[PDB]
Order: structure tokens, then C-alpha cells, then sequence
């Protein structure tokens, strides 16, 4: 059953790796075996509750362990799919892999633990909730919708400063005297930052005429803008996904895509890798010193099917119709001057 | 090796027509049709763009021995193939019937005859299911 | 006037089922006396005003049930309307609706209530809440969006949650020792969670000065990141409704579906269903064994007309001008080509 | 039934013209000739999409046979038949007048004669008002 | 000075009706001017300041009420540029305008409370705050936006209030016993419906575990269901006002709007309504009974050029690009058949 | 080194003044450097860390006073990089720009503070706060967009306004007797403003039953209006955002731009200031008193040239399919009328 | 009175060429042409949109006398000049010089010429001055 | 001074060929054909929209005189001067190489030869290294 075994192994890397489908769901089921064990250990803190804290944090401790144990293994196990990670030295590239180094690093941690730790325990758990992601794309997709507005969420928040500064200040020199609150201006600042950002607890709030008047002015105007960047990022997020929806469904790739593959497959069949090719050889030499010559001429058209391919990767909604508009009124503007030339050359006659 | 370095100067003079130490789009015309097909201006031009670097309008001896000296190992052309395949990966698991390869390799733009693509699916499918898993080409011959 | 009689039929039928116009108004009185009904239970449970809520409450529940009565009995008598739903075995299988059952279900159960139970009551009332729905239309949109900006929503809570932890864990440090609120690291969880949610009980607020300074630093991050899939979904919400308007009004699919009416009249009066069928059979033995040739090849228009009318039936408001000019461009390349042609063929001559 | 059975195997050799098992796409051009009108080689391609099932070029007697043996009841077509009213429900009720569907059945597309669309008139409205409740049609036929 | 006369009339309704640039600084300085009345009304009923708030109202009421007096009677005398008030009947009628009775109302009522009706000038000065607005406009906005977006706010507020039932009925399930802030399921509620809100007063917190753990994981829930609408509504606004301007730019309705006053002069002049018309009567007796015979057909030019001018009156943004692309692409079927029809005339010779 | 000074002098005038990337760095750190000196001044009014307050203060405000001083001098300097900035009276002019009036203000004053001042010390620190922008364009960019949506916001709060006043006044009434918290309008005005915002105190919360009531209506609609203005403006900045992205990657003015330099060398090289221009002189008189015929007709062509420019100078993403389609067509209508002209002119034939 | 109304009859008779009772679209071209003006077909179709009322395809009499017997002041066309003028107001006050008028009026679409022009002026600009407030015209004439 | 009020007069009687006291587009474009450049209508019309201010269809010698008295510095073109170096500002710095100067400015357009824009050259980029900071011509020459 050795295809059998590739198969399964295959399996394996595809559920394990990237996933596709219900392959969330078992991920959610070690999503949760983690969270819990984190909760339990949140739990364990507690004077009181610590005895059936600790009664099930062992035991599920080693539950957990031994899921990522099984895991980690048959990962390296199933890295067989890819070609990259064959054979001793493959896979012991995989294990050279960061992510997998921290990976084999907690595991061996937490059993060294079973081997005044316990703070270390809930450090380690925090690092192996991090370890969920294994892709980095959460940060690196809010990076590029923050760096994309970076100028209005610094506009925003520069502004909203101003305005705290501002009110905080005016209701300090108005609530001085008749109100304890307000004893520094570093007191009437924590007023400001926590008023504005909507929280308000209500250990200071002005008990005056002149504070509560000037703060009900400039209340509409603090909690509009310390509660812009979250707007602001939300509508971006909603943008950017609704425009790689649109993307998406437009990829029109497919030509260059199958002339990359095709004159990847000249180029590999007219390599000197393999003596036993001469099919497709046959064929150019039906088709009509001579190897190199159709070599040179088809990594030629490999590197212009890669180019090609390259430019075509990025056709967008907006650029399709301006580009194809652009390309599509300019060569009807040949098409009316071929027009015009070759009727006169019906006139010519 | 000096043999291959050789050959590729036989290459070249091949390549040469009228002898300028350099190979024009021109001779680049005449032995494409020297092989039977009858490509067009701005198709050679694009060959000059892939093979120099110093921007002449020619393909000298230097840039002809780089453009054949590196292998696809010396392309990163991973994710690029990886890119295409994903463009005929339509359900997006990794797989496609071998005959829907033969179909859409040999009806569409650079198109070839069945031995050829079949040799594709021989070289790609490695274990012979028609399923194809593309990554373990490409990280097989790519890489 | 069984005219007249199928006619009020039919008003039935379509006001208690699915709603044009001013329906929403009988809809909104049965709403607002089914949670008239919700609220005065609600004022039971409180001891004081008791007596009047009773005292009201029992009527109020009398009217409720008859108008759920009788809206069900002329539900099931309006199902007329419908074909699926005539007569004995027809009605009866509108009976077996899932629906309904529930409907006749509560009906029958309040009545005997009537025929500690208090709690049973309020439950009841909020099921037959849920039931004014009758749809699940809400939920599927909501699925749907959320489905669709997934990674983002999951982006926003995993950073946040990961915020959330810093900064708690930061000011528990800072603030163990001159502070009695933060005693362990569950309740300065608890108060990490309120705040970053901009809620602001006021039980534990910071009372130092490096837990005001870190969590100063740390509020401008918690409150945006954990009011961001409000402001996503929303816009999430807004873009999808406004592009459902754009398609609304694009419909564009006229043709083939006044073809789908044309060759399913087309089958059915070639169908050996009825005999009387003469009229569109002349209509083919004029504009010349034969009854199944002319059968088959029907049958054949009607299903590539049902198919053209499966591809017409998605047109988009972006798709449109992409797929029509890159068709009107092709055609124009056809048009092209066929002019150098054919003035080559005045030229040929 | 074998007489049904025999009967669409008589239209299977009527629309065989050569004899090889199978109906091709040129059987069907001449048939639709042999009634008068002159169908597009791309109309006959997609009736092939429509009754073939194994992709061969032709339609056989099995899918022939198959797609003679459902009825409306056996096509899933309650709410393709409704959104095809809808688009002529201009107004959404549920409602058009018979004379809206005499001009636009008979000026649209596959439009037929006065006798022909009275008839959909007379069978689709039941009680006969003209006022047409299309669900009442689409749930007495296609279901 | 009559036409001077004429043109202060006329400034005087410019800036009084219907304003352009720099008279929303007079509409300013009034609306301030009525907001100070407000505010010092309001510090009026404070015990302690009533005696300054009292010196400061009679006489800025006076002030005020004079500035009301001499705005409504120069809007009557500035109503002569429109012709519709011209004379006693035209002035009256405009005085029968019911916006302008509510004015005349209030001036009379106040003059008529300085000739413990206190309670009536805070009512009063209500009633002239709403006047501001002279149109209607902000509620036909808001309607509009909310009657677009209806089933997507729905949605939100339906299913956020069943979040809200259901985590506050398990609160107060797992917080009956060990608090005495949840003594009945209606204090419960009032938790719920303050905490969702994000409000935040603090009176009533869980004080458990059970609670606090329902509590963290229905507040993600609630918080982001309570709060979508705001959202909704406010990317609604935006894109409305975004599209607003993109159709506000793209009038292109010029052509049918000179044809309507074109055909209209064309109808007046030969309407008999005037004796001295000939110039265009004399135009069309030289372009060669009669009169009504151009008169008629004068009409029906004038009735295709008003609904002409109809339809034009609705370019879109999107629908520019949709319709004048089917119909580009049809002229376009037109011309290829056009073209091979004329070359086969060309092959035809 | 006369090439590497002015080179020196280039780098020095680019990261100084308008920065392009690594830029930031630089005044992030001095951005630092200024808020960690607003901090510790804030520390410094506490009475007890005053000591280490002041330790620190005067340290580092020496510090940031050098780096003031320096930049500004080097930036007087590095502004000859710039030939409005050259010499004596150019970079005294330089010296007479306001921004630089300002800096060079500050910088005397504090050393002036160094030889019950502490309010002007923090004062100052606010100047220089505000100094970091440079540009103004914070300010711009929200009144741009506030201009832009000035009706929807102005609807969101009057609307909320007339909210707050009803809501307020309804829980007045009924909130007056069993309360102490409610004893005037003005209270429940405080209250009102305090839970639509969404801020909740808790210093003031309805304690009855017919209070509770209307609170529990009236916030759902509060609470929405009063964060209406954030949202909008949210999704103003990411939509503005959006279009300014789509706008800035179809420029397509490269043609009329190089024409603009094209014509601008060529007038300059026909005008009169140097009398060693003959190479374009001699590029006319080979081409073919006349002097002045060339200059005048060049002069010309540089007038329609920059106003090509600026016409060239706006094309959009809407704009550029709406116009260019428009054109299209009526090119195209002028193609297909030539089209049956001119084939009718071979008929003609 | 019966005077316009056979005056009407008589316009009646001068449209009516073939005498059926009713104005067909062709007597519309005819009378059209009768005038110098040659229209196209759609164009007198449109013409048949304003005045018919039961769909036929001609002009009646009932229809012509209503068409003839409504003034500006009954045909709610108050807010359809104003934003026929308001697309021509450019600056958006209400105003535009009378030479503007001229220009556009004389040259865009139905164009006429300069006495009828001056005379819109005339009528429109009340007081003279070239300036015209656009909503006294409307509500003078239009009401 | 009157010399070169006298020499644009001399300009005005070059440029007028019927002698009407102005100077028609036809003279324009008989004078631009004199050159050996051949405009379009259009082209001459838009420098008469350039030149006039009273809008008569031809440009006077008052006219003439102040587009000829005005200088770089009288012109306001720092701002645009700047934005057309922008777009061709491709990186964004501030600098272009000497030879894209030249292939860009010589082959798009209005182009010239190589002596001309390589005085472009020697007169923008001043030190010269090639890399010419095209703020430094501007703020040189347009101001």
C-alpha cells in the first residue's frame, strides 16, 4: 500500500498544513484544549479555587502535551508530501524550520517542568496561544491597511490630542477650588483621557458650573474623535476585503498561467538534465549545434512566458476597464485609419 | 566547463549572421522561422528584454552564456509556477484530472501534441494516479 | 362568489404570508401585543406591582392566544392560494410544516397552563418572540457577512485579545501592592476586559502611578481594537446592501426568461399530459413519429433555454461592464478582421 | 412502458441519419431544418450539454431516453419558473394582465401565436380574470 | 430707485429664504442667539443663580422677540421677488403658509406671556428651537437612509435583544443567591440593557464567578450587536453623500433642459394668450387654421420635449457606463451589420 | 568638495524639510524627545516626585533646547539647496517665514526662562507641541471632509439634540419625587448628556419604575444618534482615502507635462534674457523680425501647452470611463457616418 | 365655448388626411413636412405617447382637445423648468446674462433666432437688466 | 521702452496680413505654416483663448503686447512647472537621469533634437552630475 501510505501521508499534510475546509474544526478542538487549559491556570491564581484548579490542571496539562506531541511528530512525518523535506536531510531542514524549533522548544520546556515555575507555566502558556497563528498574516494584514492610513489615523489622534489637552485643561482651571478631584493638572488629564475615550468610571466627574458647562462642549467633540481610528479602520478593512472579492472573481490569468507551464516543459525537455527525453526533441525536430540552438531560442520564450505571466498576474476591476478602454479605443483608432486608408485605395483604384 | 563554453559559442555564431560581436533581434527573426515558425517584431524585442542588461537593442555573448548558464533552481520561479498551477487549481485542493491537463495544455495559447503533455503528467504525477499534486513538482524540478 | 370566495382567499393568503406593503402594520400590532404581553410578565416577577400585573396579564394572555388562534385557523384556510396546500392531504401536509407544528404547539400548551408553571410561562414567551420571525432570514444574513470578513473579525479579536492580556498583566505588576481592587491576575483580567470595551464599571480603576501610565498607554490600542468588528460588520453591511440595490436594479434578464415561459408552454403543450392539446401542435404542423421528433427536440430547446437562463440569471453590476467589454472588444476584433478581409476581397477583385 | 420505450427508440433512429448508436449534432441541425427553422452549430453543442452525460460529441439512446422520462415534477424548476415571472412581475404582487402577456410572450424571444399564449391565459389563470397569480400555475405544472 | 428698489427686495429674500454662501453666518448668529435663550432658561430653574439668569432673560427675550418681529415682517415685504406673493392676495396667502402661522404664533404668545407660565416659555422656546430648520430636511434624510437600510438594522437590533434576554437571564440565574444587586429578573435586565450599551453606570456588576464568567463571554457578543447600527447608518450617510457627488458632477442634462424652455417660448409665443406675439409666429410663416394647426403641433413638440427632459433627468454613475454600454455595443451591431451588408453591395456590383 | 558641499546641503534640506522615508525616524525621535519633556513637566506639578521631576527637567530641556537650536540653524543652511533661499536677503527671507519667526521665537524665549514662570514653561511646551506639524495639513484634510458631509452631520446632531432634550425632560417628570439625584432641568440635562454619549458616570441613574421605562426606550436611539458624526466621518476618510489611492495610480498627465517642459524651454530659449541661445534658435531657422514672429507664436504654445496642462491635470477613476466613453462613442459615431459616406462614394462610383 | 372647440374640429380635419375619425402618426410626418421639417418615425411615436390616453396607435379627438385645452398653469411643470434652468445656472444664484441666453439658446439642440431670443428676455427679465432671475419667469408664466 | 513696443508692432503688422487692426486665426495659421509646421483649426483657436480677453475671434495688438510683456516670473507656473517634473518624477525624489531626460523629452510630443535638450541639461541640473534636481530649475528660471 505504498500509494496507499503517500496517500495518507498526503492527508495528513493537508489537514496539518494549510488547511481548506472542516480542517478548522480540528484546530478549533485544540483551540479550545489550550484556551481551556489557560482558563484553568487563570483559575489556579485564586487562593480559594486553587485545589480543583491544580486537580485538573495536571491532568489536562498532560492531555495537551501529548496532543502537541502527536502533532509536532506526525508533522514531521507528513512533510513528505513536500519535496523540499525528503529523507534525513529534509526533514531535518523542516526541524531547522524557527517555527518548529519553538515548537520542539516547549514541548521538551513543559515536560522539564514536570522534571515557584508556575508563573514560568503561564508565561509558556501565552507563548504557545501566539503559537496558534503560525502564519504572521494577522500583523502583516494590519500593518498594510494601517500603513495605508497612516495619515488620517495620525490626523485623528493628533487632533483628538489637542482636544484633551485642551479641555483638560480649561476644567482644571475652573475646578480647582471647590472640588478635591482636580487636585493636579496630571488628576484633571486622567479625567480628559478617560472621558474621551468613553469609559468613564466615575471616580472624577465636575461638580461645578463652570467645569460641567465647559465640559459639555467639548464632550462632542472628545468622544468623536478618539473614536475615529476605529471607524476609520473598520470602513478599511470592508473596503480592501470587498475589492479582493472583486479581484478575486477577475484572475483572467489562465492564458499566460498555461504558457508558463508550457514553455516550463520546453525548457525542462530541452534541458541536457535527462537523456531519455526526445518527445518533445521530436517534435521540433519534425516541426523544421541544432540542441542548443532550439535550448537558447526556448529559454528565450520561457523568459518572455515568465514576464508575460508576471505582467498579467495583477489585472485589477477599475484597472481592467481603464486599461482595456484605453487599449480598446486606440486600436479602434487604428481600425478607422486602416478604414479610411484602405477605402481610399478603393478610391485609389 | 570550457566544452560547454565552446558550445555556446558555436551557439552564438549560429546566432550571428553578419558577425558583430553581438546577436540582433533580427538573426533572432531568421531562426525562429529557420525552425518554422513566424514570430513578430515586438516578440524578439521582448527576447531582448529577458536576455540584456545594458540596453543596446543586441544579445551579446555575456548575456546569451548568463541566460543559459542558470537553471530553473537559479529562477525563483516557486511561487510564480506555484501561481499558475493555482490559476488551473480550480476547487483549489492541489489537484487536476490528467486529462483535463492534456485539454487545457494542448488547446490553449503555446499548445503541444499528447506525448509531450503525457510526459508532463509522467514527470508531475509521480506515483501515475492522473491526480496531479503540483507543489511536488514544482518543489521537484523548480527548486 | 366563489370568485369573491378565492379572491379574500387570496388577501388572506397574502397578508398573513409573505407581505408587500402596509401588512407590516397588522404585523407590528400583533408585535407590539405580543411584547406588551413579554413586559407585563416581566413586571410580574417583581413583588410589589404583582397584583396589577396579574390582574392585566391574564386578559392580555386571553387576547393573545385567541388572535394566535385564529391567525393560525385562517393560515391554514387561506393556504388555498398555494397548490401544494388543497384540500384534505394538501392542508394536512401545511399541518406537517415544521412551522406550524410549533405554532399549534404553543397554542395548545398555553391553554393548558390555563387548563410554578410561572416560569414555564416566560419561557413560552420568549419562543413564540422568536417565533415572529419565521424566516431565519436574519441569521442567514448575518452568516453570510460574517462568513465573508472572517479573517478580518478574527484579526481584530486574536490582536485584541493578545492586547488585552499585555496591558492587564503589565498593570497587575505594577499595582499589586498599594491597591486592593487588583488582588489576583483573574481580577485584573476582569478589569482589562471592562475597560478595553469601553464599558467603565468603576469597581477597579488604577490608583498609581505606573498602572495609570501603562494603562494610559495601553487604552488608545484596547478600545480600538475591541470596537473594530462593530465598525467592520457595519460597513460590511452597508457596501452589501448597496450593491444588492445596484443588482436590483440591473436585472437585465428578461430574455430568457420570457424564453423559459415560451418553451415550457412549448413542452407541456407537446407533453401527452392532455389530449385537447391541438393549438401550438398545428402551430408546429403548420410551419413544417412526428408528435415525439417535434417532443424531443422541444424538450432539448426547453432545457438549453432553462440553462440560458441559469447564466443570465447573475448579472452584476461590475461583471456587466467587464465581461461586455471584453466580449464587445472581441466582436469588435471579429469586425475588424472581417473588414480587412472583405475590403481585401474589393481589393482581390 | 416498452411501448414508450420503443417509441422514443423509433424517435432515436429518426434522429439517426447514419446509424452508429448515437444522435450526432448534425442529425440535430437536420432535424430542426426538417422542420423549417435554421439553428446555430452552437445552439445544437449546447442541446448535446443538455442530453449528454458521459461528454462524447453525440447523444445517445440512454441519455435520449432520460431526458425523455422526467417530467416538470422530476426538474427542480418551482423557483427558476417563479424568478422568471418575477422579472416580469414588474410590480412584485404576484399579477400581470393577459393582454401584457399575449404582447410580450408573442414579441419576445421564442414568441408564438394568439391561440398559443390564450391557451397559457386559459391554464395558468384558473379562475379567469386575466389577472394572472403565476404561483398558482408554477404549483399546479412544474411541481 | 424702483429697480434698486427690486434688487434689495431681492437680496433681502436671497438671504432670508433660500440661502447660498456666507448667510448661514446671519442664520449663526440667530441660532445662537436663540441657543443663549435656551441655556439661560435652563439656568433659570437652578435655585441659587435664578436671580442673574432672570436679569439677563427679560431682556434678551425682548431682544430676541424684536429680532423674530422684524425677520418674519421683512420676509413678508422680501416675498414680492417671488411672484406667486405679490399684492394683498399673493402676501396672504403667503401668510396663510402654515410654517409662517406657527411664527406669527409664537411672536404673538410671547409678547402675550409678558402681557407660573414659566413652564410655557421653556415649552415656547422648544417649539422655536424646532423652527430652525424651515424644511424638513434632516428627517427626509434620515428616513430615506433608515428605509433603505431597514432589514440589516432589524437584524441587528433583533438579534442583539436576544443576546440581551439570554445573557441576562443566565446571569441572573448564576447571581440570585450571593448578591443583592440581582434580587429579580427585571434588575437583571436593567444590567443587561446598560452593560450592552456600553453605558457603563456600575451600580449593579457581577460579583461571582459563574456571573462574571457568563458575563465575559456574552459582553464580546453584546457590545458588538448594540452598537452596529451606529455604524450601519453612519458608512449609509457616507456612501449616499459619495454617490450624491459623483451624480452631481455628471448632470449632462443640458440638452433636454434648453429643448424644454425652447419648446416652451415655442408654446407661449403661439399660445394666444398675447396679441403682440409675431416674432416666432413670423419664424415659422417663414420657414414654410394655420395658427392652430403650428400651435398643435407646437404642443405635442413641447410634451415629448418635458418627457424627454424627464428621462434625462436621471443620468446615474453606474447606469452612464451600463446603459450607454449596451447601447454603444447595439449601434455598434448595427454598424458591423451595416458594413457587411454595404460591402456585399460593394461584392454585389 | 564644492559638489559634495551642496551635495551635503541636499541631503541636510531633504531630511529636514519634506522627508520622503527613513526620514521619520529622525523626527519620531525627536517627537520623543519633546513629549518625554511635556511628561516629566506634567510629573512636575505633583508635590511629592517634584524632586526627581525638576532632576530630570532641567537636564533634558538643556537637551531638546541644543537639538531646537541646531536644527533650526542647520536648516537655515541647508536652505540654499533652494534658490528662493540664496545669500543674505534670500535666507533672511527664509528668516522672515512665519513658521521660522515662531522657532526661532521659542528658542530665545526658553533661554530667556533659564536667565513663578512654570505655567509659561508648559505653555510653551504646547506651542512647540503643536510646532511638530509644520504644514497644517492635519486641519485641512478634516475640514475637506467635514465641509463635505457637513449636512449629514449637522442631521445626526440635531436630531440627538432633540433626543436629549425629550428623552431628559420625559425622565424630569417622572423622576422628580423618589429622587435626589434629578432636583432640576439642569441635572437631568447633565444626566441626559452623560448616558447619550455613552460615557456613564454613574453619579446619576433613574431609580424608579417610570423612569427606568422611558431610559429603556429612549437609549437605543440616544446612544445610535450621538455616535452617528464618528462613524461618518470614518467611512468619509476611508472612502476619500480610497479614491485619492485609485486617482494617484492614473495620473496618464505625463504627456502634457512633458510638452509643459517641452514649449517652456523653448520659450525661455527664445526669450531675450541670454544671447548665447542659438541652438533652438538655429533648430527654427533650419526647421523653415523673425525673432519676435517665432517668440510670439511661441509664446503661444506654451499658453495652450499649460493650459493643456491643467486641463490634463484632473483626469479621475469616474471621470475617466464617463468622458473617454462619451468621447469614444462620438468618435465612433463619427467613424461609422464617414463609414457610409465613404462607401457610398464607391457607389458613387 | 364652441367656437375654439370647432376651431379645434377644424384642426381636427387639417391633421385628418383619410378621414377616419383619429389622427394616424403619418398625418403627423405629412403636416410635420407640410411645414418644412422632415421628423423622424419614433419622433411622431412619442408625439402619440403625449396625447393618446387608450393606447390605439392615432390621435383622436377627445385626446387633441385636451392636449389644446391645458394651460402652463395645468401642467405641474414648476419644478421641471426651474431644473431645466438650474442646469443652466451655473454658478447656482439664479441669474444669467442675457447675450449666455442667447448663445445656448440659439445654438443647443431646437435652436431659434434672435428676435425670439431678445423676446425671452423680454418676457423673463421683468425689469431689464440682462440678468435674469429665472424663478420669476417660472412663477409668471409657468404658474 | 518704445523699442520693443515698436518691434511688437512690427510683430502685429508680420503677423497681420489683411490689415484689420487684429490678428485673425487664419493669420495664426498661414504664419505657423510659414515656419513649416502645419496647425489644425482647433489648435490656432485655443492660442486665440489663450492671447484674447474680450472674446471677439481674433487677437489685437493690445492683447499681443501683454502676452509678450509677461515673464516666467509673471506667470504663477511654479506649482504646475513642479507637477509636470512630478509625473516624470517617477521614484518621487526629486531627481532623473541625463539620458531619460533625453530619450523622454526628444521622443515625447513636441519633441527636439539632442543639442537643445541637453541644454536643457546644462541649464536645470547646474553643478552637473545628470541628476538634475528639478526644483532647483524652477526655482532658478519660473520664479
Amino acid at each position: 500500500r505504498n500509494a496507499f501510505y503517500r496517500k495518507l501521508q498526503n492527508f495528513l499534510y493537508n489537514v496539518l498544513e494549510r488547511p481548506r475546509g472542516w480542517a478548522f474544526i480540528y484546530h478549533a478542538y485544540v483551540f479550545l484544549l489550550v484556551f481551556s487549559c489557560l482558563v484553568l491556570s487563570v483559575f489556579s491564581t485564586i487562593k480559594e479555587y486553587e485545589k480543583s484548579s491544580e486537580g485538573a490542571l495536571y491532568i489536562l496539562e498532560i492531555v495537551t502535551i501529548v496532543v502537541f506531541g502527536v502533532e509536532y511528530f506526525v508533522r514531521i512525518w507528513a512533510a513528505g508530501c513536500c519535496c523540499r523535506y525528503r529523507g534525513w536531510r529534509g526533514r531535518l531542514k523542516f526541524a531547522r524550520k524557527p517555527f518548529c524549533v519553538i515548537d520542539i522548544m516547549v514541548l521538551i520546556a513543559s515536560i522539564a517542568v514536570l522534571a515557584s515555575a508556575l508563573r514560568s507555566l503561564r508565561f509558556l502558556q501565552i507563548l504557545r496561544m501566539i503559537r496558534m497563528d503560525r502564519r504572521g498574516g494577522t500583523w502583516k494584514l494590519l500593518g498594510s491597511v494601517v500603513y495605508a492610513h497612516s495619515k488620517e489615523l495620525v490626523t485623528a489622534w493628533y487632533i483628538g490630542f489637542l482636544c484633551l489637552i485642551l479641555a483638560s485643561f480649561l476644567v482644571y482651571l475652573a475646578e480647582k477650588g471647590e472640588n478635591d478631584h482636580f487636585d493636579t493638572y496630571a488628576d484633571a488629564l486622567w479625567w480628559g483621557l478617560i472621558t474621551l475615550t468613553t469609559i468613564g468610571y466615575g471616580d472624577k466627574y465636575p461638580q461645578t458650573w463652570n467645569g460641567r458647562l465647559l465640559a459639555a462642549t467639548f464632550t462632542l467633540i472628545g468622544v468623536s474623535f478618539f473614536a475615529l481610528p476605529a471607524g476609520i479602520l473598520g470602513s478599511g478593512f470592508a473596503l480592501k476585503v470587498q475589492e479582493q472579492h472583486r479581484q478575486k472573481h477577475f484572475e483572467k490569468r489562465r492564458n499566460p498561467a498555461a504558457g508558463l507551464i508550457q514553455s516550463a516543459w520546453r525548457f525542462y525537455a530541452t534541458n541536457l538534465s535527462r537523456t531519455d527525453l526526445h518527445s518533445t526533441w521530436q517534435y521540433y525536430e519534425r516541426t523544421v549545434g541544432l540542441k542548443v540552438s532550439i535550448r537558447a531560442v526556448c529559454v528565450m520564450r520561457f523568459l518572455v512566458s515568465k514576464r508575460k505571466f508576471k505582467e498579467s498576474l495583477r489585472p485589477y476591476d477599475v484597472m481592467d476597464v481603464i486599461e482595456q478602454y484605453s487599449a480598446g479605443h486606440l486600436d479602434m483608432l487604428s481600425r478607422i485609419k486602416s478604414l479610411q486608408s484602405r477605402v481610399d485605395q478603393i478610391v485609389g483604384r | 566547463t570550457e566544452e560547454q563554453i565552446a558550445e555556446f559559442k558555436e551557439a552564438f555564431s549560429l546566432f550571428d549572421k553578419d558577425g558583430d560581436g553581438t546577436i540582433t533581434t533580427k538573426e533572432l527573426g531568421t531562426v525562429m522561422r529557420s525552425l518554422g515558425q513566424n514570430p513578430t517584431e515586438a516578440e524578439l524585442q521582448d527576447m531582448i528584454n529577458e536576455v540584456d542588461a545594458d540596453g543596446n537593442g543586441t544579445i551579446d555573448f555575456p548575456e546569451f552564456l548568463t541566460m543559459m548558464a542558470r537553471k530553473m533552481k537559479d529562477t525563483d520561479s516557486e511561487e510564480e509556477i506555484r501561481e499558475a498551477f493555482r490559476v488551473f487549481d480550480k476547487d483549489g485542493n492541489g489537484y487536476i484530472s490528467a486529462a483535463e491537463l492534456r485539454h487545457v495544455m494542448t488547446n490553449l495559447g503555446e499548445k503541444l501534441t499528447d506525448e509531450e503533455v503525457d510526459e508532463m503528467i509522467r514527470e508531475a504525477d509521480i506515483d501515475g494516479d492522473g491526480q496531479v499534486n503540483y507543489e511536488e513538482f514544482v518543489q521537484m524540478m523548480t527548486a
